[PDB]
Formats: structure tokens, C-alpha cells, sequence
């Protein structure tokens, strides 16, 4: 039992600042990495930054390096992320997630419920997919050799309303609770998720994630929605 | 071979590839996938470290599977033995240095250098990185169960530098004490009891005489393996000039690692003069 609980919804005026909390419940914060990602209503998942605990020295995305500052408080067992110079398009839902056992890995495991705040991408996925109960479907991820070629790939099942959940990590491995019908593969410069026997619980948007050596950051794919 | 691990003792120690030493099957299977396909501070610090983490995470994953997902001491020692080999590869003390390992060495030399001052930079880089490599091997074991996680395996015990030949004698002695009861339990079933009224079954019973030739074949590989490994230890201990805290003979390494290690019986066991063997496989 390891929970992540974030603060309530906040509303800010364009240009102001906002600080979101993220508290751990059931394991010592002192060992986790505590990254952060957001998703606007229309747009997809985007990775902002995180605290690489194995080395300290938190890392951020590229066009965010002058707006985000991550703090911590060991007494309250929580993390804080502040965004300055809030633009109108920064309206989105912000998540805190960690890998829980990763040093240089980002197969996020424990996610928060999100925080509603009111004021493309290197990996390329198919714009949309559709299938019928009982058939094989194949969502594909394609990127350069500097992100997918030489690094592991992950997959996510994000149901709008709830937080994403880890589906596949290390390009081949599935967690405990993930059904057996899911499976991943990677070859050359493209990964692909496979759902053998599409059932009714596929009402989600699917993303691929990998580490880009040239960017030194976590990158997400555009997105893919099945029906 | 970064796919799965052969079952325990499916293959024994290889004393033939390099004549001066016996190599355990785990060393061959050590995952070095990313460490080979590598073909400027960032060349080593960031890139080579990531490549080594990707390999260490796999090794720590397949070793957990090798141990039937049991989180016990037998698993921690497989981590400890393998993490060290990763180090001897980086530090240029890999005793095997054959085949796919030759590519890794050339890769490291094109990064750090080739002279004496390169081993130091490589030995230094291992010290300032060995901890992170241990956290990588513990990846799968820690991801698997978010809660209820415990540091069964300890860090400093695994990242304590020790000559490779030492850590392999530790692994060998652990394999010996696990194998001996089995080869004896088989012997007991087919040779216990007396045949007529006072004679031993091995004198006439072929079924017992066959289990003896199996034990005779096994104990001979153990004696020979011990002979090679202990000679290779003497060659290294004599050439290193470091006191390594209380280890003089290779029998000390077993005393440290094994519980209730009676080297008197060990010498008797590997020389076919122990008690149980005479009662079961020696007629007169």
C-alpha cells in the first residue's frame, strides 16, 4: 500500500504562480524519484521534470527550465512543484508519479489522482484506432534511434477522469495486475503494443514513453484512442 | 543470453576454457547486451553508466526469476557475485576475458585509455558508480512489490571490492554444501541397510554400485575444481600485496561464508575418506 495524494484544485490569474503538493503514504519518500507530468484537456501527456534521486540535481523538460522549481519537505512526507509566469494555455491537470525502484528508469508506477489547475512530440503514434470485441489490435510507436533505439519503452493506459497506469515496461515486461492479453515488443526504431482479444475495458488513450539520449529527458507520444 | 537463466547446476564450473581457473555458469550468462553495442566527459559518465544500468537491471531481473521469485539469501548472493563481475569487467580484472567480453574491454579502452593511469580512472569510476549499479540490479525486485519491500540484500556487502577469485570460491563453496546432501541422499536410498546379515550392499548390489560411480564422478570434479580454484587463489594472493583482512588460505574463505564449516570433513569428503562414503561405497 503506497498512495500519492495531491492538493485541491486551484485557480490562478495569467502570470501568477501555483504550488501543487504530493504526499507519499506507505513508504519513505527518501528513496523515490517523484517525477511530474501534465495533460491539458485537448492535448496529450507531456513530461515536465523530476528529481533524479540517485544523483540529485533535478531535471526538467526543455521549454520549461525557467518556470518550474521542485521542493521537498521530509517532515510532511511530500513534494512540491511550482509553476511561474502562468500562461493561458498552461490550464491542465498535473500529476506526480514515480518509478518506485528505478535509478535511470521512468516506468512510472505510483500516480496521484491529479490536480485541476485553471488560469508536437518526438515520439509519433497513430492518430487513432478502433476495434471490435475479440480481435487483435496493434498500436505502434515510432521515433528516432536516440529515444527508442537505444533505450527501453513503456506503455500507459490513461482513462480521462482517472490517472494513467503502467501497462508495459522494458519493452517486453508486464506488471502483476495487467491482464495477460497485453504484450509489448520493440525492434529497431519502433515499438508496438498488442491487445489479444479486445474486451470492453479498453476505453482509454494509450501513450508510449522512452528516454531520449540527445534531449536528456522523458518524452511521450502523441496519443492513441481505441473504441 | 540476456533472455533467461539455465537452472541451478544445469552446467558445472568450466575448468577447461582457461586452464588456470574454473569459471561458473553464472559468469558466462552475465548479461552484457548493451555493454557490447556501444559503437568527452559525457562519453563515459552519462552514456556508459546508462548502458551498464540497462544490463544490471536485466541481470537483477533474470536472477530473481532464476531463484523462482524467492526473495532470500540465495538470491542476494547471486546479486553480490554478479555485481562484482560487472566490476572486474570495468576494472580490467575479468579473469575470463574471452569472446564477447573481448569486445567490451576494447570498448572501455577506447573510452578511458590503455595505460596504467587508465585502470585507476576505471577503478575510480567503478567506486563512484558501483552503488548505483546495485540499485539497478534491485530494480525488478523493488518494482515488483511496491509495499512490503525490505532491504534483504545489503549494499556495502555487495560493493565491497574483493579479488574475483575470492568471490568465486564463495560461490563454489555455497554450491558444494548444497550439492553434497543430494548426492548422499541418492546414495542412502540405494545403499542403506545390510544385504545378508553383516555385509554392505555395495559389495554385490549393482544399483548401489552405480550410485557410487555417480558420486565418484561428482566428487572428483569437486576435488579438481577445488584444486584449480585454490591454486589460482595462491597465484593472486601472492601477486597483489594487499592484506584483505584476515584471509591467508582459501579454506578461510569457506569458514567465513559457510555455517559450521568443518574443513576437516571437507578434506575427507573431497578425498573419498569420509564416514558416510565408507559405510555405503567401500566394501573392503
Amino acid at each position: 500500500q503506497v498512495q500519492l495524494v495531491q492538493s485541491g484544485a486551484e485557480v490562478k490569474k495569467p502570470g501568477a504562480s501555483v504550488k501543487v503538493s504530493c504526499k507519499v503514504s506507505g513508504y519513505t519518500l527518501t528513496e523515490l524519484s517523484m517525477h511530474w507530468v501534465r495533460q491539458a484537456p485537448g492535448k496529450g501527456l507531456e513530461w515536465m521534470g523530476g528529481f533524479d534521486r540517485e544523483d540529485g540535481e533535478s531535471i526538467y523538460a526543455q521549454k520549461f527550465q525557467g518556470r518550474v522549481t521542485l521542493t521537498e519537505d521530509t517532515s510532511t512526507d511530500s513534494v512540491y512543484m511550482e509553476l511561474s509566469n502562468l500562461r493561458s494555455d498552461d490550464t491542465a491537470v498535473y500529476f506526480c508519479a514515480t518509478d518506485f525502484g528505478g535509478s535511470y528508469f521512468y516506468a512510472f508506477d505510483i500516480w496521484g489522482q491529479g490536480t485541476m489547475v485553471t488560469v508536437q512530440s518526438v515520439l509519433t503514434q497513430s492518430p487513432s484506432a478502433s476495434g471490435t470485441p475479440g480481435q487483435r489490435v496493434t498500436i505502434s510507436c515510432s521515433g528516432s534511434s536516440s529515444n527508442i533505439g537505444r533505450n527501453p519503452v513503456n506503455w500507459f493506459q490513461h482513462l480521462p477522469g482517472t490517472a494513467p497506469q503502467l501497462l508495459i515496461y522494458s519493452n517486453d515486461q508486464r506488471p502483476s495486475g495487467v491482464p495477460d492479453r497485453f504484450s509489448g515488443s520493440k525492434s529497431g526504431t519502433s515499438a508496438s503494443l498488442a491487445i489479444s482479444g479486445l474486451q470492453s475495458e479498453d476505453e482509454a488513450d494509450y501513450y508510449c514513453e522512452a528516454w531520449d539520449d540527445s534531449l536528456n529527458g522523458v518524452v511521450f507520444g502523441g496519443g492513441t484512442k481505441l473504441t | 543470453n540476456c533472455n533467461y537463466k539455465r537452472k541451478r547446476r544445469e552446467r558445472d564450473w568450466d575448468c577447461n576454457t582457461k586452464k588456470d581457473v574454473c569459471i561458473p555458469d553464472r559468469r558466462y550468462q552475465l548479461c552484457m547486451k548493451e555493454l557490447t553495442n556501444l559503437v568527452d566527459i559525457t562519453f563515459r559518465k552519462l552514456y556508459l553508466k546508462r548502458k551498464l544500468i540497462y544490463d544490471a537491471a536485466v541481470e537483477g531481473d533474470l536472477l530473481l526469476k532464476l531463484n523462482n521469485y524467492r526473495y532470500n539469501k540465495d538470491f542476494c548472493k547471486d546479486i553480490r557475485w554478479s555485481l562484482g563481475d560487472f566490476g572486474d569487467i570495468i576494472m580490467g580484472t575479468d579473469m575470463e576475458g574471452i569472446g564477447y567480453s573481448k569486445v567490451v574491454e576494447n570498448n572501455l579502452r577506447s573510452i578511458f585509455g590503455t595505460d596504467e593511469k587508465a585502470q585507476q580512472r576505471r577503478k575510480q569510476w567503478w567506486n563512484e558508480s558501483k552503488a548505483q549499479i546495485w540499485t539497478a540490479m534491485m530494480y525488478s525486485v523493488k518494482k515488483r512489490l511496491k509495499g512490503n519491500f525490505i532491504w534483504i540484500c545489503k549494499l556495502n556487502v555487495a560493493v565491497n571490492i574483493e579479488p574475483q577469485i575470492y568471490r568465486w570460491i564463495r560461490e563454489w563453496g555455497r554450491d558444494y554444501v548444497s550439492e553434497l546432501p543430494t548426492e548422499v541422499q541418492k546414495l542412502k536410498e540405494k545403499c542403506d541397510g545390510k544385504i545378508n546379515y553383516t555385509d554392505k550392499k555395495v559389495c554385490k548390489v549393482p544399483p548401489c554400485q552405480n550410485a557410487c560411480k555417480s558420486y565418484d564422478q561428482w566428487i572428483t570434479r569437486k576435488k579438481n575444481q577445488w584444486d584449480v580454484l585454490s591454486n589460482k587463489f595462491i597465484s593472486v594472493k601472492n601477486a597483489e600485496k594487499v592484506q584483505t583482512a584476515g584471509i591467508v588460505t582459501p579454506y578461510d574463505i569457506l569458514k567465513q561464508e559457510l555455517d559450521e564449516f568443518n574443513e576437516v570433513a571437507f578434506e575427507n569428503e573431497i578425498n573419498k575418506r569420509d564416514g558416510a562414503y565408507i559405510e555405503l561405497c567401500v566394501c573392503s
